[PDB]
């Protein structure tokens, strides 16, 4: 359509902005202990999918 | 269930508060003068 374009740099940038986050959450929670409920803080990660509309944009389904 | 108490309390630092002095009985050294005198136990001159 010529304008999925948008569409498509868009979602790269939603996903870029919460790798991002995850990675700058993890960071400020290196040495945390004991969170709440008392159970210990464990690190997260996030995958990347594409959505097969061929070609499309990236999503990230869950952490 | 059972988790640490999660309160904060800041400390602000440390002063000095008196300087005691240990009014305990020094020894006695020998002089050998016949105008010198020394306290053996408490009380002071005036």
């Amino acid at each position: 359509a010529l304008l999925n374009i948008f569409d498509i740099a868009g979602s790269a940038l939603a996903a870029q902005s919460k790798r991002l986050n995850v990675a700058a959450s993890n960071l400020a929670n290196a040495d945390s202990v004991t969170g709440p409920d008392g159970q210990p803080y464990r690190a997260k990660q996030v995958v990347f999918q594409v959505d097969a509309a061929a070609t499309g944009g990236v999503k990230v389904a869950s952490v | 269930q059972t988790t640490l108490p999660s309160g904060l309390q800041i400390g602000t630092g440390v002063r000095p508060v008196a300087t005691e002095r240990l009014h305990s009985q020094g020894n006695l050294s020998q002089t050998n003068n016949s105008k010198d005198v020394a306290i053996k136990g408490q009380g002071f001159f005036q």
